[PDB]
């Protein structure tokens, strides 16, 4: 209590940042608590962007051993994250609401599989625009959703292999390649896409050849 | 006309197919208000058919009447 | 006490280190010794596919039986996606090429965890593989295993009607290989025999039981 | 009303509350 | 009989022009519904109190609950508004007050708000501490929470969470108000007394949450559904603090 | 201004006809802050629906404004303050760049003066009970280097607590260090500290905020 109430209160983020990281999964039958999960629904809402990741990371954990303290909360805070994505109209809000997004996806499987379509809607649309940053993450985070829902990605595969190919084949600028190419790989290991692209894509092997001598 | 197989082939289709179960919401808001009338109604006229007898007729056709009347406001 | 002896430098000895850790449950260890095999194929890898697809093949096969191990350790972790990998494993079958030699290793990586009698319709086209070959012997010691008893030491005994398709793929190949006379009267009693047996099948809602012992008696 | 008696229940597919009437968002062991 | 002698009481609710007398006064065709209303709800909730009631009105086939939530479904602000007093009677769950605002009708099923008996003439301290504080027994079996959460199970089994969730968007504001307070109050008591398998999936709301993050319905659905979960967290804060 | 609700069917088309003639740094702003206020007092309630879409215009008014003296901010501040609870699924994105206001020390004094008002003002119809430690910090740092924003932020900070009940008492001597520091005496701010520290009753501290304004609009 102590802990949190100084990671809570005190001005320099740095020892907020310390004690928010050292908080680790030894401590999760002990902060699941009350007062514990409310001190830690005060370091969701923190003014630099870090310590509100790791305190949704800390928070998207704990969900699961006590959730009906943390469930309202995770879903206001999942409905403001998908209003920052879509309404705001700004690359920096949008690519931290991204990363945010992926943390609670990463942290909580259970919970957003049955939100698997609207998020996957926003971050399709998102793909679709017409910093490399947002793009590794999204790609990041597609790849986290495309592992914990199996066999219901399957609708959208297509539009994903399209898109991928195109960020990994004709690279026009120097983007991140080993984030598109396990994002790749992660959605044919969950959907089941094993022989159909090698003829609906008849360059995939090429370029998956020539990623070795290069 | 004092024709009683005539009625029995007017009101059977209906007794038919309000056996094979309702489907929707408004079918089985009125099997609920009429379903146990419309039931005993055939069970009399069943009656009636078996042993021919008039008294068996006419509480099946009190029990239609009441039908009708509730149905017709 | 085979293993220790390989040299662990080269892709086999990574390979076999990483199956023997999977065997006694080191979900840790085994996944950097297939992560180190990996880069100990690639290099292999890229030395030979620079002159053509079908020369870097077999390095390609050996690449896709590393890569399966991964769906091992999903199927001793995760039990509700069991099936599913169950199902794109013989979904990635159907790409490879038919040949025995490296059909006989894949199917050795993924008898770590799925036994012949759970997954029987990837190892009767193993066995048909294996009978047009040439390679008889090895078709009949699979269908064999798969039936549960060997039907050529009790000649005059009926074979065992359960497992359709696997008693009607061992007729197959009795006809085939020696006997033309014997394999007929086999396949009559499995005739009378299966058709009396759909009668007392009144079949309600599993419709999809009936259809294929139509299709199998046609 | 003892952790026995819902393992024993659970064989036979019956669940039971697991928690006692002390805390109000008592923590899923 | 099977399906049509116990289910004629609730056949008030569910036919919408519903005649019981063949033969009445037409002077008198608004009093005589209400007094119809008033007579099969009673009849509702007195037959959810005994054992034969409920096994024969929650029978897996085409039964008699499933007739009550799916006509719940369907915009008649005349049925619907009467469905609600029947939900909150059988659950033992007081009622709000009529009125628009979340704000107002929260305020009104507060725990610890004044009653009569709490002035001095009456119960001056002793029945207010009755109600306030809480009982001293805590594993007690309470067979009342044995009886809400059969009941409640049942109810939720025939899909009585995602009917709630269709009052609550697409009717009035004065019904809207009163189905959120019966989906919190349901909520509430899910995570209090029901096993944990039956409760781990209830507090996701896919159908509400689906229906907040979905940018392609008109905006008013998805408002109004952003406003009814802000106002489940409302009430779940109003439940945590506790009488006061 | 004639047609108080009446505008919703045509309200849709108005908003697309802002968002194509709102250029950033032109005279056209003000006669469009002005069309948002009368569409304001106009919906009344309703005006949520149309507001995520002026969203983003308003954040390229809060950082990109090169206007003398920052006049177009006051003026968008001044907008804000007549949304009263129609910015309760909006406040994440809104309530940021108000904050980032004052406590910029290169911003001109006005400008943080209004941020200061309006989120002072703003407490009065919305719950501002999770955006706490959002407010907290930048508030004490906007008191320990700004010797003229004093009483404007300490109005705020009784503004914020008033609304948090016991919640507060853990900032409390993290914001006495400041106050001793620069002796710096607020009397509302006493009053509510002494109540909170030192009990008042039991049914007063930690209450819903808008179950007090519901309370005392009657
Ligand atoms: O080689 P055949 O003796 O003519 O038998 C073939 C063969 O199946 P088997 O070799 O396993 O018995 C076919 O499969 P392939 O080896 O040619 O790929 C199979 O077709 P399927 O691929 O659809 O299984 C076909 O069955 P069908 O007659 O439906 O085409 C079947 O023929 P029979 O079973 O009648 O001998």
């Amino acid at each position: 209590s102590k802990l949190l109430v100084v990671g809570i209160t005190d001005p320099d983020p740095d020892i907020r940042y310390c004690v928010l990281a050292s908080l680790d999964e030894r401590f999760d039958a002990h902060l699941a608590q009350a007062e514990n999960l409310q001190a830690l629904f005060v370091a969701l809402n923190d003014q630099v962007f870090e310590i509100r990741e790791l305190a949704i990371c800390t928070v998207g954990r704990l969900s699961s051993m006590n959730p009906a303290f943390v469930m309202p909360f995770l879903r206001k805070m999942l409905i403001q994250i998908l209003t920052e994505l879509e309404h705001s109209g700004i690359g920096r809000i949008k690519e931290q609401s991204a990363r945010m997004l992926g943390h609670l996806v990463s942290n909580a499987p259970r919970l957003i599989r049955p939100y698997m379509e609207p998020i996957l809607k926003a971050l399709i649309l998102k793909l679709k625009d017409p910093n490399p940053g947002v793009i590794n993450n999204v790609l990041a985070t597609i790849g986290e959703l495309a592992q914990v829902s199996g066999l219901e990605m399957r609708k959208w595969v297509d539009e994903l292999f399209i898109i991928i190919m195109d960020m990994l084949q004709d690279s026009s600028l120097l983007a991140k390649r080993q984030v598109a190419l396990w994002t790749l790989g992660q959605l044919v290991a969950s959907t089941g896409y094993v022989v159909e692209p090698y003829r609906k894509y008849p360059t995939l092997l090429e370029v998956l050849l020539n990623f070795l001598k290069t | 006309e004092r024709n009683v197989k005539g009625m029995f082939e007017v009101l059977e289709p209906l007794h038919a197919m309000m056996e094979r179960g309702p489907q929707t919401l408004k079918e089985t808001s009125f099997n609920q208000a009429y379903g146990r009338d419309l039931m005993e109604a055939q069970e009399w006229c069943r009656k009636y058919m078996k042993s021919g007898n008039v008294k068996d007729l006419t509480q099946a056709w009190d029990l239609y009447y009441h039908v009708f009347r509730r149905i017709s406001k | 006490e085979y293993t220790c002896m390989i040299p662990r430098d080269t892709h086999d000895g990574a390979f076999y280190r990483a199956v023997l850790a999977l065997h006694q449950d080191l979900f840790s260890l085994a996944q950097q010794c297939i992560d180190k095999a990996r880069d100990l194929l690639d290099a292999e890898l890229t030395a030979m596919a620079g002159e053509s697809y079908s020369r870097a093949y077999g390095a390609m096969v050996s690449c896709h039986m590393l890569s399966e191990l991964e769906e091992v350790i999903q199927y001793k972790l995760v039990p509700e996606r069991r099936e599913i990998i169950r199902q794109i494993w013989w979904e990635r079958l159907q790409g490879c090429q038919r040949i025995v030699e490296d059909w006989q290793k894949i199917l050795m990586v993924r008898s770590l965890v799925v036994s012949p009698h759970e997954d029987m319709r990837t190892w009767l086209k193993y066995a048909s593989l294996c009978g047009k070959s040439g390679r008889l012997a090895l078709a009949h010691k699979t269908l064999v295993l798969l039936l549960g008893v060997d039907p050529s030491r009790q000649l005059d005994h009926p074979l065992p009607t359960v497992h359709p398709q696997v008693t009607y793929a061992y007729m197959k190949n009795m006809w085939k290989s020696a006997r033309k006379i014997d394999a007929f009267q086999h396949m009559q009693h499995f005739v009378q025999t299966m058709q009396q047996q759909a009668q007392h099948a009144i079949a309600t809602e599993d419709q999809q039981h009936k259809q294929e012992l139509h299709k199998l008696m046609a | 009303k003892t952790k026995q008696g819902c393992d024993i229940l659970k064989c036979h597919n019956w669940d039971a509350v697991r928690h006692s009437r002390k805390h109000l968002w008592p923590v899923v062991p | 009989r099977a399906d049509v002698e116990l289910e004629r009481i609730l056949a008030p609710y569910t036919d919408f022009h519903y005649r019981h007398s063949p033969d009445t006064a037409e002077g008198q065709l608004k009093e005589d519904r209400e007094a119809r209303f008033l007579a099969s709800k009673m009849g509702i909730i007195a037959t959810f109190r005994s054992w034969a009631g409920i096994i024969n009105l929650c029978k897996p086939g085409n039964s008699g609950i499933q007739s009550l939530i799916g006509v719940l479904c369907i915009p008649n602000m005349e049925i619907r508004r009467g469905l609600l007093e029947v939900l909150y009677d059988i659950f033992r769950l007081p009622l709000p007050v009529v009125t628009e605002e979340f704000i107002e009708a929260l305020l009104s099923v507060d725990p610890g708000r004044f009653q009569d008996s709490w002035r001095l003439s009456d119960g001056f301290v002793a029945a207010e501490a009755k109600t306030i504080l809480p009982h001293r027994a805590r594993s007690r079996p309470d067979l009342m929470d044995n009886y809400l959460a059969l009941i409640l199970s049942a109810f939720i089994r025939n899909g009585l969470l995602e009917g709630l969730v269709e009052v609550i968007t697409n009717s009035d504001d004065h019904i809207s108000v009163r189905a959120t307070i019966l989906l919190g109050e349901l909520l509430h008591m899910a995570n209090t007394i029901l096993p944990h398998s039956h409760s781990h999936h209830l507090h996701c709301l896919p159908t509400l949450m689906n229906m907040a993050a979905s940018f392609d319905i008109p905006k008013e659905k998805r408002l109004r559904a952003s406003a009814a979960l802000n106002c489940l967290k409302r009430f779940h804060e109003m439940k945590k603090r506790g009488p006061k | 201004s004639f047609v108080k609700s009446h505008i919703r069917p045509y309200m849709d088309e108005i908003v697309t006809l802002m968002r194509e003639f709102w250029v950033m740094n032109t005279s056209i702003q003000s006669t469009i802050i002005l069309l948002i206020e009368q569409i304001v007092v106009a919906l009344g309630g309703e005006f949520k629906l149309y507001l995520p879409q002026l969203i983003p215009h308003m954040l390229r008014v809060f950082m990109h404004d090169n206007s003398p003296g920052r006049i177009v901010s006051i003026k968008l501040l001044a907008a804000i303050q007549l949304f009263g609870a129609n910015l309760d699924d909006y406040l994440h994105l809104l309530l940021p760049p108000i904050v980032k206001l004052f406590d910029a020390p290169e911003a001109p004094l006005p400008s943080r003066k209004a941020a200061l008002e309006t989120v002072d003002r703003l407490t009065e119809s919305l719950d501002f009970t999770d955006y706490a430690s959002r407010i907290i910090h930048p508030i004490v740092r906007t008191l320990d280097q700004s010797p003229e924003l004093r009483s404007t932020a300490m109005d705020t900070l009784s503004s914020l607590v008033f609304q948090l009940g016991k919640k507060y008492q853990i900032f409390i001597p993290m914001v006495n260090k400041v106050l001793v520091r620069h002796r710096i005496n607020h009397q509302r701010y006493d009053v509510l500290i002494c109540r909170i520290v030192k009990g008042y009753t039991l049914a007063d501290e930690e209450e819903d905020p808008l179950i007090y304004q519901h309370r005392m609009l009657r």
